DNA sequence: CTTTGTTCAGCAGGTACTCTTATTCAATATG
RNA sequence: CCUAAGAGUAC
DNA sequence: CATATTCTGCTGAACAAAG
């Protein structure tokens, strides 16, 4: 409620103290609850294409690294206007660091990391994080402590590694 | 992180405005206002999501005023960093207090307080970097940083990062 | 009473 | 004072009378939902009268003498004798009238003729005639059939309560019960085909305007009737064995244990 | 010009949360510790820095603007200082609560007296509002005046269960002014309970304790009634000579500042107490100088102080005075009279009134050239213009701008212009006991020093000719204009509510001519039947037949008047005695709007359920009726004029 | 019931209230020579079931405290028995409509 | 019953001297003097004990005591009252204010 | 709100509008008159708002939707297009 | 001019809600204060020109919301937190109907 | 485990409007 | 400019 | 020689008393 100033503790993803807006579960627009779902670099990048070119098709109507830069420049210009500096940068750093290629390797790691039956948030970071062994994941990401088995985070992060591309 | 929340927000039209395009006029007002803004609850927001039918619902006309007063709903794409947590950038610039590295659409400052004491400005190099005994960190270059700390600015969020961590740094 | 013309009482 | 402590009572859009907290002060505005200023003063034939006048005046028989009714008064006189059917609904529209009499004498134990309901039907009886020129000698258009089956729809239309439950039809029905009486007894089929002489287009046009009128004043959800009824106790205060006037108000207000002149009556 | 825009979102109150200030909140609010208690510094030309009138607190002048918000005095709403108070003072409205609370909690361990072991202490907790349940505590909690350390067992009354009692004695604890005086039974002893023991015991006393006392655990907190620290409220509360509450406020400073030194000096307790009792009573004065038995703390001049609950209370107070009913812009007051020759709906406005009472009129291509026009007419002749708002807030007025030149008007802009003919106003006369009272009437400029409405209106108002004033409120904004003429319009209130039936009629001088002129014996003349026809303004023209074509073409009165009644009324009244034929001329049968027969009186066109106007209201609509009432007297009148009436001495001789 | 001829010592009242469900209602003969429910001041009062009131809350929208209150020492609710929170029905032969249906919660 | 004989006896007064007042006026104040299921009477000690709202309460008698007793018990005003909105200066939820006029955008398209 | 909102299929207010509904449907639409808003009607030279509006509400071309609240706070959306106007 | 009580009661019994309020607001004193969400009380430093608000004590920048209340009215809660109560204005529901 | 039998308890007074007239602590005391 | 008092007008 | 302070209306709630 009011609670006029109340005190909170500070975020950390340590203790997945995420915050009060930022729980697990959240009411959509349509009145229900939906289990709050973290996008991944390349996930997150293929959902922002598609509500580009989606607008761009709306007005409208009403792979390599370079020519990836040049199109995405060329529809952002064409699509929206200005003050989209956040916006270009945002979209050079998923371009860069861009872990996925297109539809169909995201959709196999997001089912797989499904499968894990793990926190939204870890998964997205696996998904995100490049990394190579399990230990090192586990020191990279501590809320992964003493979540899972370690021979099964090294092999899913073996299969993970199997999918990079590029 | 990135992630998709549900926002809303309140647009007062003047009654000038009410012609056959007020749809139009809403959705675009929407943007040039959220589109790529800054602010502490939710960090940036970068772009909308689901464009074709943003939900604006009815409209309240303000009692003596006349402009009405929508709550339009929409889908929106944020990028809140949070406290230890692991991500990649790209470093754009170094000076004496430390390293600015850009992640996403923020610059992440890490301090020389931060950093392990083999590495160490080196401004003879142009442009000035940091030089270690086995690696170096050079303006443009790859490098994985974990945020510990959040500062809220204006227009602006500026992180405090690190790399002191097991496996951090350049790859 | 009232008041006026507390209660009574009170 | 009293303005103040009815301030905050309102007739809300569900017809119940609430006030700032959302409590019922009542389940329908005035126990009928009318307009104040849409009401006339009316007799109602029923209550009044002898059982010897009121049979003379309702009752129609078509199949004896003693209560029969002349062939011209309608264009099918000679056919609807010996009917069944149409006696059927005279022997049942004559024993709803007889209920309504019964219900009004208890309602009302003085038996009381005129009082205050919404819509003027007498008006509208004389807006038809004089409009559709009715010269009282020819036999009317109309048939007895035509008469129950309309008056009875027109009850069916006179809507307070628009909710489709079982509360709300029976509370319809209460808050209706007593300009329906009143409309039974003046659109009788004695005194429809006989004292006042309606065609079919003016028989439709009389239940017409009944409707219309009768959804007109209907009380309008968000009256303040609260400063209204305050109002209208506090001014005729204003120009005014037993005490009485402003020093009685005052103490029925107050809620005073003692009074000036306690009594009782004993019957 | 107003206030300037802000960036804030704009949204209208939907709760208000009532509740007391933590000192801690005091302190976190406040923008400056006053501590001096002159308001002025030694050089008396500036508000000194931590003073009672600190620049921190809002501006004192309006050349200055305020140190804290940097805004002039029209927009700083002034911000609140504290006082930090050297001893805990009981507060004046919550003493006696106070009395209450400490006599349910236990006055050494904190702790609610009866707890749920107790038969009655389910029933006291269940129920729900916070006040009835603090008064069934209070009431069962006040006879028992030991903390009962072990209590009989809930299951059975064999075995003791032992709560977290500490076994003490309550004190029985009575109010001696403005302090609490507790005596303890004898093993009685009488002591002051010092309000500092008492916040004590209020901060000790549990969460559940005080939430089942009433109080909230965010908003209100029983310790939170003792005053640690005085919010000082800013200059714009008590504006200056200065106010009552910054003589108090200086008060309680310098008794604050004694009490202060006393302690630190060190003083026999006699004079710290002396001190303590000085200032307690400078702060219940100041926050209630109304308190029953103690001496009213009189100002510099001898006259009571005005304290905050004096500002409230009364008629002239806030609430009532300034919030349920205060003095409004654009109204007018002058004393009436009656003109026979206006409309029922319509008022007479004097030409002086409307040229100062003005309408802003959103400039529109529908009517830009007519508030050009009056723009170039000026403010000092009617019609005219007496300001152009822009749309930037700028306001030109029309006086000293004609030297610059003609104004160009934009759209959007709004032109406050002179109150014009059919501009629907609010009228009204006062008491104004009912809504009738208060009615919508359409404006007609005339060029006399007094309001001007019909004779048939004055009935609803109570309004009469010898000296009564009455006043015209203006609406500025078209929602209101329209909702005016739609809902509060003289024609909609002809049927009252309040006996559902009609509250106009013909009265005075009309009924008398109107009863005289539908007499048998009135025959009307060729001539004179021409000049009431076209009296009449909506008689479609056609001279009816005369009731009489020879030896001499004769209209009746009843004839002549029937032309004013709409086609299509059928009234039949009986009078007592009276049949189809009128032997007397009494009761009344109008057919087809013509007056078969009967004598046109009170019973028929005055204010009566079932007369004329009744019927004609509800048959033809309320527009139809207050034309009937504007054609009867017309033509009644004009008879009455070239007819005469009078009285006399004779007319009182048998 | 317990019907009694003068009065009740208080020593017998605090144990009036028994093991639940059983529920003792104490009256007075001479309170009950008259039966005031005959008194036509006394409308027509029907006790309502659980159903049935929650249906009534349901149609208009109702809270359990935003009905008319009857008080549980009201001499028509003693004679029916009203316990809390049950609600009746009020029959009414109002004079602007033939019959008025109210209802009142016990409190 | 009680109920009832209020009524009756307002009426009497109201017709005592010949006036007449509709009755839907009358019900409605005896109505209001007892919803509460005891005879409510038109005072402070009546009408102005109710948990209705503190500012609604206090505009007619013992103001300071009435915000006084809110401030303590942390009332909580919902503003669902005239007088709250007439303090506050605001539309009340009355009359032309009892409800919400919105703009159908799919409507006034379909005007053109 | 989507629990507030009753269903368009089954509203149980009155289809007429009220005295009061239609005051503030002219209130509101004289003010945008006033304020340069688009009109649906065709104008016969009339120049004032208000009987513009008049003349919107009696062919029924303004385009607003009254939300009547119920006691609870539950609304029902009657638009002006579907409301009678008897009065 | 006085626009007393009963003037505003007959007012409220005509229905017209919008025509009172212009009387009680426009007419005779708007005045537009800013509170915030946090604590309702009307300590919001509102630089307008540089565009900053700030409510001291609940330390936030970015809940602020404008009203428009009598100058009577903001008199009334001034005078109210000068006397020991905090009249908390909020602009949104916290508990149902 | 119920019985009477004295003594103290707390205010409000209708709605508007017009005008006039007096008055802002006295003076002894110290800088 | 405030406060108080008095006189008066319409109910 | 100039500023500062010394009429008109009642029922309960509460207190002493006790077999
Ligand atoms: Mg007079
Ligand atoms: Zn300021
Ligand atoms: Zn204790
Ligand atoms: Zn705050």
């Amino acid at each position: 409620r009011r609670r006029l100033k109340k005190v909170e503790e500070e975020e950390n993803a340590a203790t997945l103290q995420l915050g009060q807006e930022f729980q697990l579960k959240q009411i959509n627009h349509q009145g229900e609850e939906e289990e709050l779902i973290a996008l991944n670099l390349s996930e997150a990048r293929l959902v922002i294409k598609e509500a580009l070119v989606e607008r761009r098709r709306a007005f409208k109507r009403s792979e390599t690294r370079e020519k990836e830069l040049e199109s995405i420049d060329v529809l952002l210009e064409q699509t929206t206007g200005g003050n989209n500096k956040d916006l270009k940068n945002t979209m050079q750093y998923l371009t860069n660091f861009s872990r996925f290629r297109d539809q169909e390797t995201v959709g196999a790691v997001i089912q797989l990391l499904k499968s894990t039956g793990l926190h939204p948030f870890e998964v997205a970071q696996l998904g995100s994080l490049a990394c190579d062994t399990a230990d090192e994941a586990k020191t990279l990401i501590p809320s992964l402590n003493n979540k899972i088995s370690d021979d099964e985070l090294e092999r899913i992060l073996k299969e993970l590694s199997n999918l990079e591309t590029l | 992180m990135f992630f998709i929340k549900d926002l809303s927000l309140n647009i007062t039209l003047h009654p000038s405005f009410f012609g056959p395009r007020m749809k139009q006029y809403l959705k675009t007002k929407l943007l040039e206002e959220v589109e790529g803004s800054c602010t502490g609850k939710f960090g940036y927001i970068l772009c909308v999501l689901d464009y074709d039918n943003i939900d604006i619902q009815r409209g309240r006309i303000l009692p003596t005023d006349g402009s009405a007063e929508f709550n339009v709903k929409y889908r929106a794409v944020v990028f809140k960093p949070f406290k230890g947590e692991v991500v990649d950038g790209t470093v754009v610039s170094c000076s004496q207090h430390g390293f600015e590295v850009q992640v996403g659409p923020m610059k992440v400052f890490v301090t020389k307080h931060l950093m392990p004491q083999d590495l160490t400005f080196n401004a003879g190099s142009n442009p000035p970097s940091y030089q270690s005994s086995e690696d170096v960190i050079t303006i443009k270059s790859r490098i994985r940083v974990k945020i510990e700390g959040c500062i809220s600015q204006v227009s602006s969020i500026h992180a405090i990062g690190s790399i002191k961590e097991d496996y951090l740094g350049a790859i | 009473t009232x008041p006026g013309v507390t209660x009574p009482g009170v | 004072r009293l303005v103040k402590a009815l301030e905050d009572i309102m007739v809300h859009y569900d017809n119940t009378t609430r006030n700032s907290l959302g409590n019922v002060i009542q389940f329908i505005y005035g126990e009928d939902g009318m307009d104040a200023a849409h009401i006339e003063k009316q007799s109602l034939d029923t209550i009044g009268g002898s059982d010897a006048a009121f049979e003379k005046r309702y009752r129609v028989d078509l199949l004896n003498t003693d209560h029969t009714l002349d062939p011209s008064l309608l264009e099918s006189g000679s056919e609807i004798l010996g009917d069944l059917k149409l006696q059927v609904l005279l022997d049942e529209e004559y024993k709803q009238l007889v209920k309504d009499r019964k219900f009004l004498r208890e309602v009302f134990v003085d038996g009381e003729a005129n009082w205050p309901l919404p819509v003027n039907i007498r008006r509208i009886i004389q807006n038809a005639q004089q409009t559709f020129h009715i010269d009282h000698t020819k036999p009317s258009d109309l048939t007895i059939k035509d008469i129950v089956l309309g008056v009875k729809d027109l009850q069916e239309n006179l809507l307070v309560l628009r909710g489709k439950n079982e509360i709300i039809q029976n509370a319809q029905r209460d808050a209706v019960t007593l300009f329906c009486c009143l409309l039974r007894s003046r659109l009788a089929t004695r005194r429809v085909l006989q004292e006042y002489r309606l065609t079919k287009q003016a028989f439709d046009w009389v239940l017409s305007n009944i409707e219309a009128q009768f959804l007109r004043s209907v009380v309008h959800p968000g009256e303040m009737v609260g400063v209204l009824a305050a109002q209208s106790i506090g001014e005729p205060a204003t120009q005014m064995k037993v005490t009485s006037g402003v020093p009685r108000l005052k103490e029925i207000l107050n809620v005073a244990k003692n009074m000036k002149t306690p009594s009782l009556t004993v019957y | 010009v107003g206030q300037q825009y802000s960036s804030a979102p704009l949204r209208t109150v939907k709760e208000v949360q009532f509740g007391l200030f933590s000192p801690e909140e005091v302190r976190a609010i406040s923008v400056a510790k006053i501590r001096f208690p002159e308001t002025m510094d030694e050089t008396q030309t500036r508000a000194k820095i931590g003073g009672l009138n600190d620049p921190r607190l809002g501006s004192i002048d309006r050349n200055l603007k305020c140190q804290t918000c940097q805004e002039g005095m029209n927009e700083c709403p002034g911000h609140f200082g504290h006082i930090d108070l050297a001893k805990p003072v009981f507060h004046v409205g919550f003493i006696a609560k106070i009395k209450k609370v400490c006599e349910c909690v236990c006055m050494h361990c904190g702790k609610l007296l009866l707890d749920e072991h107790n038969e009655l202490m389910r029933q006291a907790l269940a129920i729900k509002d916070s006040k009835k349940r603090f008064a069934a505590i209070w009431t069962l909690c006040k006879t028992k005046m030991v903390c009962e350390t072990d209590v009989p067992s809930e299951d059975d009354p064999t075995q003791l269960v032992s709560r977290g009692g500490c076994g003490n004695t309550q004190p029985t604890i009575r109010k001696d002014g403005l302090k609490l005086v507790g005596s303890w039974k004898k093993d009685p002893e009488l002591r002051v309970l010092s309000t500092e023991e008492i916040l004590n015991i209020f901060k000790h006393i549990s969460v559940k304790d005080f939430t089942s006392l009433g109080f909230n655990e965010v908003f209100s907190r029983p310790e939170w009634m003792i005053l640690t620290c005085l919010p000082v409220p800013p200059p714009p509360v008590r504006p200056s000579g200065e106010d009552d509450l910054t003589f108090k406020l200086a008060d309680i400073l310098k008794a604050n500042i004694s009490l202060e030194t006393l302690e630190h000096n060190g003083a026999p307790h006699h004079a710290i107490e002396e001190a303590e009792s000085l200032l307690q009573f400078h702060v219940a004065t100041y926050m209630d100088n109304d308190i029953a038995g103690q001496p009213q703390a009189l100002q510099k001049s001898g006259r009571p102080v005005k304290s905050i609950r004096a500002r409230l209370k009364g008629k002239e107070g806030r609430i009532r005075g300034n919030l349920m009913g205060k003095r409004v812009d654009f109204s007018a007051r002058t004393v009436i009279s009656g003109d026979p020759n206006l409309e029922l709906d319509q008022v007479g406005v004097p030409k002086s009134i409307a040229k100062t009472l003005t309408y802003p009129e959103v400039v529109t291509p529908y009517n830009i050239d007519r508030l050009t026009q009056l723009v170039r007419n000026g403010p000092n002749e009617h019609p005219g213009a007496k300001y152009v708002i822009r749309d930037s807030g700028d306001r030109i007025d029309l006086r000293y701008s004609k030297r610059a030149g003609d104004i160009q008007l934009q759209y959007g802009w709004k032109v406050e212009r002179h109150i014009m003919d059919n501009d629907p106003v609010l009228f009204n006369r006062q008491p104004s006991l009912h809504k009738m009272s208060m009615m919508a009437h359409r404006v007609k400029v005339i060029p006399y020093s007094t309001f001007r409405l019909n004779l048939s209106v004055t009935s609803p108002y109570n309004a009469d000719f010898d000296g009564d004033e009455m006043n015209l409120h203006v609406p500025q904004s078209e929602e209101t204009r329209a909702e005016l003429s739609q809902l509060c319009a003289v024609p909609l209130q002809i049927v009252s509510p309040q006996s559902n039936k009609p509250c106009m009629g013909i009265v005075q001088d009309t009924l008398c001519g109107i009863r005289k002129l539908t007499l048998r014996d009135t025959f009307i003349e060729l001539d004179q039947v021409l000049n009431m026809l076209y009296w009449v303004p909506d008689w479609d023209g056609v001279i009816p037949t005369p009731a009489i074509i020879k030896p001499k073409p004769l209209w009746s009165g009843k004839q002549i008047l029937s032309v004013a009644i709409p086609n299509g009324i059928h009234l039949q009244r009986f009078d007592e005695g009276t049949t189809l034929l009128s032997p007397k001329d009494n009761g009344m049968l109008i057919i087809d709007g013509q007056i078969i027969f009967g004598v046109v009186e009170k019973k028929t066109v005055g204010s009566s359920n079932g007369g004329l106007i009744h019927v004609v209201t509800r048959e033809k609509g309320p527009q139809v009726c207050a034309k009937l009432f504007g054609n009867i007297q017309k033509v009644v009148n004009f008879w009455l004029l070239h007819n005469g009436f009078s009285t006399g001495i004779g007319d009182t001789i048998a | 019931i317990f019907v009694y001829q003068n009065n009740i010592t208080p020593s017998a009242m605090k144990l009036v209230p028994s093991i639940p469900p059983a529920t003792i209602e104490t009256f007075n003969e001479a309170a009950l020579v008259v039966n005031i429910t005959h008194h036509e001041l006394v409308p027509k009062h029907i006790r309502l079931s659980s159903d049935e009131k929650r249906e009534l809350l349901k149609r208009y929208r109702l809270k359990e405290s935003q009905l008319p209150r009857i008080q549980r020492a009201d001499p028509v609710a003693l004679y029916l028995g009203l316990k809390r929170g049950e609600v009746v029905k009020i029959i009414r032969k109002s004079e602007t409509s033939g019959r008025y249906a109210s209802y009142r919660i016990c409190m | 019953a009680g109920r009832a004989a209020l009524y009756k006896e307002v009426y009497n007064v109201i017709a005592s001297d010949g006036s007449y007042v509709n009755y839907r006026h009358m019900a409605l104040l005896v109505d209001v003097m007892t919803t509460q299921g005891g005879l409510t009477s038109v005072t402070r000690h009546g009408f102005n004990r109710s948990n209705t709202g503190a500012l609604m309460r206090c505009s007619f008698e013992e103001t300071v005591e009435i915000l006084f007793e809110a401030g303590a018990s942390a009332e909580l005003d919902d503003c669902r009252g005239v007088s709250e909105n007439v303090i506050l200066g605001q539309m009340a939820p009355i009359g032309t204010g009892a409800f919400d006029v919105m703009i159908d955008e799919e409507s006034l398209v379909k005007y053109m | 709100l989507k629990e507030k909102a009753i269903p368009k299929d089954q509203r149980a207010t009155t289809p007429y509008m009220t005295k009061y509904e239609r005051a503030r449907i002219l209130g509101t639409r004289a003010l945008q008159i006033s304020m340069n808003a688009p009109v649906f009607v065709d104008l016969e030279g009339e120049t004032d708002p208000l009987r513009i509006a008049m003349k919107e509400l009696a062919e029924k071309k303004i385009p607003l939707v009254i939300r009547r609240y119920l006691p609870d706070g539950s609304f029902e959306d009657w638009s002006v297009e579907e409301l009678i106007v008897d009065l | 001019l006085r626009f007393g009580e009963m003037e505003r009661d007959c007012m409220i019994a005509h229905g017209a809600a919008s025509f009172l309020k212009e009387r009680l607001m426009e007419a005779s004193d708007a005045f537009r204060v800013h509170i915030c969400g946090i604590c309702g009380l009307m300590t919001v430093i509102a630089k307008l020109n540089h565009n900053q608000f700030e409510c001291k004590g609940c330390d936030n920048k970015i809940d602020i919301y404008q009203i428009h209340i009598p100058y009577a009215a903001k008199l009334l809660f001034q005078e109210l937190m000068a006397m020991n109560i905090t009249p908390r204005l909020y602009t949104d529901r916290s508990r149902d109907f």
